[PDB]
């Protein structure tokens, strides 16, 4: 709750630099701390994550048939 | 149709709530053991996870 | 007290036939064990793959078998009345009358019935309606007494003409057997007026084919075409294919398949072909064309081709099939059905092939009488004041006969939604003080004559009707034991 | 009456498996195959052939939407929407004493009129030029056709597939074949990989063309090796086939599609070869890519993807728009459908009733209202309320003469559909009206079934 408040907060006034840091259980620059990934990485897994959960949000109902 | 859309969303939180945090060094794991043969597998992974557990449920196939 | 129990297990037989008596009828739905959906209103398909347990079932199935021959139609309206015999002399069975009291009476009553049936049958020829008019007038709800409710206006305009080729003393039923082809409509199914069968196989030409001959020749070989060795297995399928065309044979019907060699022979030259032939399609060819089959090519010879007056390549239902037209000697016309739906195609099949019944035995004698259950009416109603003076007991054996004909208004009723009462009170002085000929009318839902209404049925479904129902009626009376080992 | 109260309930229940795959905007549902593989696609005919219920009279619905598979392909909802409504409205009418013929007299002649009222709303196609009349064949693939994702603009390998049809029927107006025109699938790259040749591609095993001969002199077909290099150089051909260049392990169907598009033939035996077998191929280069620059009617459409059902559930949309084209060039009477004449003609039979009167008022009220359950559950696959829709739609007929004002189910704006270029086939919505009635016939006559001993 606290730790997430904080990032929320400090994103609002325009400082996209922040993050959580896990080892002091603050909020601390990613920069420095060096977590840095790609943005083809990032892409990746959002794009896929919205387009292949439509198969489960679209189909409310699902019938098996019986062995043959 | 109540438990239609239960059980399907359920498929990936049942076994997936361990690899939640795969990213990051704190992740916690999943341990397999095999019911012969002297085998396992440890990951924080789900990819090896699900493909090595057979599922009834069909959301587990896509 | 044995056969009482033999006959609650057969009671439930017709009981499930209940609801089809009547054109207004419904139908049973059959499963085996290969998934094979039958819908049919007639019982002899149903009785064939109904499970039997107690012997006395099979007795209704072989007069089921046979009904086809003396009758073939109306099997709703006769084995339901071999039932209903049985189910009134439950009480007589159980008093110290025997059962040969009950069989010697019935061929008492039927010899009475069937001499009146005979007597309200009248020919009178002359003037009044001939061919033509006898097959489609009156015919008109004949033919279909059961089915084909909405298209019988159609069928009266196309099948009534397709049998009116048939002539009297042939009555081929060989050439008037039908087929099946997906898609389409039921009026729009041509006529073929000559020997027309499946491809079943498909080829690389089959868009090449010939369209049309203007004189056409089948002839049927039995002879397998197939492929220093090559040289050899090669000349020997090639003089056999020099000796075909020495005949002049533009349409050769084999009865293996043949490869491609005999396939590029036949399309060079423009000659016809066509493999895979069914034994039964031969001898129908046979009946028709006139031809011969010749095993090898030692006994082949030019006068053993027949010819026809032309041919055609029809296109129907996205593929094509083989269509005869002129032969030298055709005694019916062949029908083809249509139609997307196999249960409609199956659900017409059993109704037209009971439909050359009526024009079978029309030829043979010209008789109507009132139909709509009216026939049993009037002859109950003379058996109830001649059963008085005959041989004591037959009084009320006859008249426990008499009111079982009674089921059949009873029927008629329940499916259209009347009284079963109320109908018995109307006919017992339409049958008395309004003579004979006034029927029940399903159309208006009230009684009136069956003379102005059109409707008639022939009176030789009713003669060997009581026929069937004899020896039908009698086995289970005849029958005091039965015996199933292991 | 007890016996049919439990089918009709029962074929309900198989409608509302289906009720949400109706129309293009319809959804789907999961089906699970027997071994185990899992199937996904956005066809209806395709999940509801694939289906095996229990009891029997899902199986009688299986055989109705078999015949539409093989004639229509899409938007076999419908059929057993307009079936299973006929069978709901048969609770009341039945139970208040009317014999189902009576009340299936009434559907067949109320059917004559919902075709008379069809066919005077048609409108022709081919009236105009060759540039305007096959742009609207492409156009028609464009709305209607489309249904699973992506095809937002599937026009890329669309446009492959309609001219594949209107290059090989004649500008006759009149062509049938279903010989020469299939799909070919392969699995990799990408949808938009597709190419449009004539000829066909294979899985199994280049050359300058010639002047007399129309290039690489396509022949279908160590010191025997050699030999028959002999006879091919007797014909002077360059590339040869060899079943029995050559080639390794190849079907003889799959030679087939060459002997035709070629004009050549089939040679049993190596002694059999000979020059009139000869056939004329374009360019045959690398999997060899056989096309023709020649007038011919072989058309294969090659497609790719990534997946089995990517390329199935795509080749199914496009070979059924062959019977589409067919009906949108053959036949000269296209309608417009999706709403405007399911209403339209629905408003016709409710006239009717009030003329005739009698018990064919109530009769004919069912045929009515069973053809306003389509509208009424397109409603709940777009979001809109049943009331609602069917409300807008009957006031703007009555006050309007435009009767092609329809459901919009993807939210198109306006509902004129001859702005939006639906298109349905003429013999298409007759053949689904008349083979659905007629199974509604054959489900009131059910009285007891039979089934054989397990």
């Amino acid at each position: 709750s606290e730790l997430v408040s904080k990032l929320r907060s400090s994103i609002y006034n325009g400082i996209s630099t922040s993050g959580l840091d896990l080892n002091n259980g603050t909020i601390a620059d990613m920069r420095q701390l060096g977590i840095v990934e790609s943005y083809k990485l990032k892409r990746a897994v959002v794009s896929s994550a919205s387009e292949a959960a439509e198969v489960l949000l679209r189909v409310d109902n699902i019938i098996r048939a019986r062995p043959r | 149709a109540e438990n239609a859309r239960l059980s399907a969303f359920v498929g990936a939180i049942a076994v997936g709530d361990l690899v939640k945090s795969t990213l990051g060094p704190k992740g916690m794991d999943k341990l397999l053991q095999s019911a012969s043969s002297n085998t396992c597998m440890v990951t924080n992974d789900g990819a090896t996870i699900l493909k090595s557990i057979p599922l009834d449920n069909p959301a587990a196939k896509v | 007290g044995q056969i009482i129990s033999n006959i609650n297990a057969c009671v439930a037989v017709q009981e499930a036939l209940k609801p089809t008596l009547g054109p207004l009828g419904s139908d049973i739905l059959i499963v085996t064990s290969n998934q094979k959906t039958t819908i049919s209103n007639d019982g002899a398909t149903i009785l064939k793959l109904l499970d039997v347990v107690h012997p006395a079932a099979k007795t209704l199935v072989d007069i089921s078998r046979a009904q086809d021959a003396e009758v073939g139609d109306g099997t709703t309206s006769v084995t339901i009345l071999a039932g209903e015999l049985m189910k009134e002399a439950k009480p007589f069975l159980e008093e110290g009358i025997s059962s040969h009291l009950i069989m010697k009476g019935y061929r008492k009553a039927v010899s009475l019935a069937v001499e009146k049936i005979n007597e309200l049958a009248v020919d009178i020829t002359s003037e009044k309606s001939s061919g033509r008019e006898l097959l489609e007038r009156c015919a008109r709800t004949a033919m279909s007494s059961k089915l084909i409710h909405n298209n019988a206006d159609f069928f009266v305009k196309m099948c009534v003409d397709a049998v009116l080729s048939l002539d009297r003393n042939d009555l081929d039923d060989k050439l008037i057997g039908i087929k099946k082809i997906p898609g389409g409509a039921m009026e729009e199914s041509l006529f073929i007026n000559g020997v027309a069968f499946k491809k079943t196989f498909s080829y690389a030409g089959f868009e090449q084919q010939p369209k049309k001959f203007n004189n056409p020749k089948i002839l049927s070989l039995n002879v397998e075409l197939e492929l220093a060795i090559v040289d050899a297995e090669w000349q020997l399928i090639f003089e056999k294919l020099r000796q075909v065309e020495e005949t002049g044979a533009n349409i050769v019907l084999s009865k293996l398949p043949i490869g491609d060699l005999a396939t590029q022979f036949f399309a060079d030259r423009n000659i016809f072909c066509a493999g895979r032939v069914s034994a039964d399609d031969m001898n129908r060819v046979i009946q028709a064309v006139g031809g011969s089959i010749q095993s090898t090519t030692s006994d082949i010879k030019p006068e053993h081709l027949g010819t026809c007056a032309l041919f055609e390549e029809m296109q129907i239902g996205s593929e094509r099939y083989n269509l005869f037209q002129g032969c030298p000697q055709a005694k019916t016309c062949t029908l083809l059905l249509r139609g997307g739906a196999e249960q409609v195609i199956a659900e017409v099949e059993r109704s037209l092939h009971d439909a050359i019944m009526i024009v079978k035995r029309a030829l043979q004698n010209k008789l109507i009488v009132a139909g709509g259950g009216a026939t049993e009416m009037e002859v109950s109603k003379c058996l109830r004041d001649y059963s008085k003076t005959i041989a004591g007991k037959q009084q009320m054996i006859i008249n426990a006969f008499a009111k079982a004909l009674e089921v059949i208004p009873r029927q008629l009723c329940e499916n259209a939604g009347f009284d079963a009462i109320e109908i018995l009170n109307k006919l017992r002085l339409a049958h008395s003080k309004g003579e004979k000929w006034y029927g029940v009318v399903f159309e208006t839902e009230n009684i009136g004559d069956n003379f102005a209404k059109f409707v008639w049925e022939p009176a030789l479904v009713k003669i060997n009707a009581l026929n069937s129902a004899t020896e039908a009626t009698n086995l289970i009376l005849s029958v005091d034991e039965t015996i199933t080992n292991k | 009456l007890e016996a049919k109260k439990s089918h009709i309930l029962a074929a309900r229940s198989v409608a509302s498996i289906i009720k949400t795959s109706l129309g293009p905007r319809g959804l789907d549902k999961i089906l699970i195959s027997p071994d185990g593989e899992i199937t996904i696609t956005n066809d209806g005919a395709t999940i509801l052939s694939q289906m095996e219920l229990d009891n029997e009279i899902a199986k009688l619905l299986v055989q109705l939407s078999k015949s539409q598979d093989d004639e229509i392909g899409d938007g076999t909802t419908g059929v057993v929407v307009l079936a299973s409504a006929l069978l709901d409205q048969a609770l009341e009418l039945i139970q208040k004493g009317i014999h189902p013929i009576k009340i299936a007299n009434g559907f067949d002649e109320a059917a004559k009129l919902a075709i008379s009222k069809l066919e005077e709303t048609c409108d022709d196609i081919s009236a105009s030029n060759d540039e305007l009349f096959r742009d609207f064949l492409l156009r028609a693939a464009k709305t209607s056709l489309g249904s699973k994702i992506v095809s937002k603009d599937h026009d890329r390998f669309a446009e492959m597939a309609v001219e594949a049809v209107i290059n090989v029927m004649d500008k006759d107006r009149k062509d049938v074949d279903f010989d020469l025109i299939k799909m070919q699938g392969r699995v990799g790259g990408s949808i938009s990989d597709s190419k449009l040749i004539n000829g066909v591609i294979l899985d199994k095993d280049c050359v300058l063309p010639k002047e007399g001969s129309d290039g690489v002199k396509l022949a279908i077909l160590q010191d025997k090796f050699k030999e028959m290099i002999d006879d091919v150089k007797k014909a002077g051909a360059d590339v040869v086939i060899c079943q029995w260049p050559a080639v390794r392990w190849v079907g003889g169907q799959e030679l087939e599609h060459i002997a035709i598009s070629t004009n050549g033939r089939i040679v049993p035996r190596f002694q059999d070869l000979s020059k009139d077998k000869l056939g004329t191929c374009s360019r045959i280069y690398e999997m060899l890519i056989i096309e023709q620059s020649k007038e011919t009617k072989t058309v294969t459409c090659f497609v790719r993807g990534s997946n089995k059902m990517i390329v199935d559930e795509a080749e199914r949309a496009l070979h059924d728009s062959l019977c589409v084209v067919r009906n949108l060039v053959k036949d000269s009477r296209v309608v417009y459908g999706g709403g405007a004449a399911e209403v339209t003609m629905s408003l016709a039979v409710s006239e009717e009733a009030d003329k005739q009167r009698g018990i064919d008022q109530y009769a004919f009220r069912g045929f009515a209202q069973a053809l306003d359950t389509i509208p009424m559950t397109l409603a709940e696959n777009s979001g809109l309320d049943p009331i609602g829709t069917l409300s807008t739609l009957k006031s703007k007929q009555l006050k309007e003469k435009i009767s092609n004002i329809g459901v919009d189910c993807l939210g198109y704006g306006s509902n004129d559909m001859k702005e939006l270029f639906v298109v349905d086939p003429f013999i298409g919505k007759k053949q689904q009206i008349l083979l659905a009635t007629q199974l509604c016939r054959m489900i009131l006559k059910i009285d007891n079934v039979i089934i054989s001993g397990k």
